RNA sequence: GUGUAGUAUCUGUUCUUUUCAGUGUAACAACUGAAAUGACCUCGAGGCUC
RNA sequence: UUACUAAGUCUCAUGUACUACAU
């Protein structure tokens, strides 16, 4: 008859809870393309203060972690603090450790102390190597140092067992261990020196490595002696089939968090840009682009603009210059939208001229060329506009006509383009891009 | 005040017979 | 796995080797001359090299590779008393710029007189003994002594607050004063 | 030039509950049982310590 | 001038032989 306990310690800050869904999508794209799976994921935070940690802890952390929250921290901290099981896929050095330590500290702190007959622990962190266990435990101590109500003992192989037994004699709220040693300690002396009965929180870090180094049997047996309503988080740089299979076995309604696994834009889309200095030059490029394309002759294009007034203007402009377009926007009667869409889907080598906001929902097949005439200002809009050309192997090209003053636009391009896409273009255009993006970035 | 800065044979040693400290009188 | 290196046989009478250790004996097997261990494949050889065994033999092989004018001044003894017991105080006077005018070459000139407690167990004559002397010495002038029958007088207990400039000893810093401007040495 | 079951032998790797008592052993090893918690002193060692 | 002795157990891999059994 299990003892009930609290796992959700998260109070969403007002500023975060005010965020809309579109805002949250955008924040995830900007944070190195965070991808989530699972139901009910809390919104990412962007500041240590949105987590409701005491001043002590705040001072301590800062001290402990210098600079901005990492993408993994932004998303994993509120999900774990909320008591959810979590799969966190991110590289070593992404700061993942505090992502689980803070919530673990909080959870263990809240539980009643160990009785005079209870060994502990309440929290268990498993690592595949002695070197990682020691590193994790060093972190832990930087927190248990201030607070004498909480101990951690590090239990690994390649190290005296008797030494660690002397520790565990005194009871311990937290254990950091390699799987073999832990199992060895559990079974030792009728399992009377270490109990699993009070473990409510298990973390497995570098989880892919645990299978690599043959620990499936040990970690599987450990999870079998742990209450199944425990909170469990699995952190790993990769997600091999073995881990995927293990998570299904040990987790409930997990939230998976993957940082920039793949590109925000399909890698088969060829992203390009041209930096211009007047609307006129932008228009000169747009025309050169439309003619040039013909020498490579389905093959259709879509010019995206930012407003209905711009769409009308550019439509007339392009007309006066011998180029006929199928123009579309929400200020036009639906009947003529349909006429233009059908004309576009009908006529060979047609050109659609469309507002960026209608891009996600356009009912047309993928195209060979997207010309973004007004650099978009969000990551979400960039994905929807460029995605109009995405088509696995048959993906075409998306090109942005950017103006010298469009700093945020350059920030988006610098974050969504592949490095090798920026290399193949003129090194001065490239250099301006990076300068534009840096200026925007320090602008905040 | 005034602290200014500037600018392995594990089973082998048991087997050897050191499970029980021996003594020469 | 051999990386294209040629390991000559042991009997070929030794081109520099990467490791001048792993050889091939008269037979085809590979051996470590130091370790005297046979290895079937080059992979086993690399396990041997990456193993602690070979390393220990390497360290063992490295260990194998390494293998006075004498002028009596004037003292002024006087029975003192403070609180809570009785102590002695001596006032020794020195020359009045009479002879020290010929020697001023900063040769220990900055060194003040020094006192030490000597047991009479050792004397130039060695006749009688059994008491202590509070000897006081200065470079040019002659040594001076004062008999101390009482086993202990004025032997205080942490007078100052433990500051560590030993000078010569606890005795000198603890209870001596050297008026160098007037040339008067006080001791108590 | 194959497959089923199974065996032996290298080498790599590593040191399993600090102690006590019994079995066991040539002595080990190994096996069998239990378990301190707290305080202090000098340079892991030490206590007619409580 | 260095007065002559080291591997063992476990674990998880590699090296190499082998024994019944079937095409």
């Amino acid at each position: 008859e299990l003892e009930p306990f609290q796992k959700n310690f998260y109070i969403e800050s007002e500023t975060v809870s005010s965020m809309s869904e579109m805002e949250v999508e955008e924040l995830r794209l900007s944070l190195d393309n965070i991808k989530i799976k699972g139901t009910g994921c809390p919104k990412p935070v962007t500041k240590w203060s949105q987590l409701g940690l005491s001043t002590d802890t705040m001072v301590l952390i800062t001290k402990l972690h210098f600079g901005s929250l990492t993408p993994i921290q932004s998303q994993a901290l509120p999900a774990i603090m909320s008591g959810r099981d979590v799969i966190g896929i991110s590289k070593t050095g992404s700061g993942k450790t505090i992502s689980y330590l803070l919530p673990l500290l909080r959870q263990v702190k809240a539980q009643r102390p160990l009785s005079k007959h209870e060994t502990g622990p309440m929290g268990l962190i498993l690592a595949p190597t002695r070197e990682l266990a020691l590193q994790i435990h060093e972190e832990v101590t930087k927190f248990t140092e201030a607070d004498t109500s909480i101990r951690s003992v590090c239990c690994t192989g390649g190290s005296e067992m008797k030494k660690q037994i002397t520790d565990l004699k005194r009871g311990t709220e937290i254990v950091v261990a390699t799987p073999g040693r832990f199992i060895d300690i559990l079974t030792l002396n009728d399992g009377k020196l270490l109990s699993t009965k009070r473990i409510t929180f298990v973390v497995m870090d570098e989880a892919d490595r645990l299978f690599d180094l043959g620990f499936e049997p040990q970690i599987t047996q450990i999870m079998k002696t742990v209450r199944p309503d425990k909170q469990c988080v699995l952190f790993s740089a990769t997600f091999p089939n073995k881990l995927r299979s293990f998570a299904v076995r040990v987790l409930h309604s997990p939230i998976s968090i993957t940082i920039n696994s793949k590109g925000m834009v399909n890698e088969n889309v060829k992203q390009k840009f041209r930096i211009c200095h007047s609307e006129d030059e932008k228009f000169d490029n747009l025309v050169q682009l439309i003619h040039e394309r013909s020498e490579f002759f389905d093959a259709k294009a879509i010019i995206f603009v930012s407003s209905q007034n711009i769409c009308d203007f550019i439509s007339k402009k392009l007309l006066n210059a011998g180029i006929v377009t199928c123009a579309i926007h929400a200020g036009k009667p639906y009947q003529e939208r349909l006429m233009n869409l059908e004309k576009f889907k009908r006529e060979k080598n047609s050109i659609l001229l469309c507002t960026e906001v209608l891009s996600r929902g356009l009912n047309v097949p993928e195209v060979s060329l997207v010309i973004i005439y007004n650099a978009v200002k969000t990551f979400a809009q960039y994905v929807h506009t460029t995605g109009r050309t995405a088509r696995g192997s048959r993906s075409g090209t998306a090109i942005t006509l950017l103006l010298h003053d469009e700093l945020s636009g350059a920030y988006i391009l610098s974050k969504a383009m592949r490095d090798e896409e920026i290399k193949a273009l003129d090194p001065l255009q490239a250099k301006e891009l990076q300068e534009m993006s840096a200026k925007f970035e320090s602008g905040m | 005040e005034g602290a200014e800065q500037v600018d392995m044979p594990y089973w082998l040693y048991k087997l050897h017979g050191l499970d029980r400290e021996y003594r020469c009188e | 796995l051999s990386k294209g290196e040629n390991v000559p046989y042991t009997f070929q009478d030794e081109q520099v080797r990467s490791n001048p250790y792993i050889y091939k004996n008269h037979s085809g097997k590979l051996v470590c001359k130091l370790c005297n261990t046979m290895h079937m494949s080059w992979s086993s050889v690399e396990r041997h090299l990456g193993g602690k065994k070979h390393g220990l033999n390497v360290l063992r092989r490295g260990i194998s590779i390494e293998k006075x004018x004498x002028x009596x001044x004037x003292x002024x003894x006087x029975x003192x008393x403070x609180x809570g017991s009785v102590g002695l105080a001596i006032q020794v006077n020195y020359s009045s710029e009479v002879k020290e005018n010929s020697v001023d070459s900063d040769d220990k000139a900055k060194v003040p007189p020094l006192i030490r407690i000597v047991s009479g167990l050792e004397l130039s004559d060695t006749k009688q003994k059994g008491k202590k002397f509070l000897v006081i010495a200065y470079e040019p002038f002659e040594n001076i002594a004062i008999e101390l029958p009482p086993n202990e007088i004025l032997f205080s207990e942490n007078n100052d607050m433990d500051n560590n400039n030993d000078g010569v000893d606890e005795l000198n810093k603890k209870c001596t004063f050297w008026d160098a401007i007037s040339k008067l040495y006080y001791v108590q």
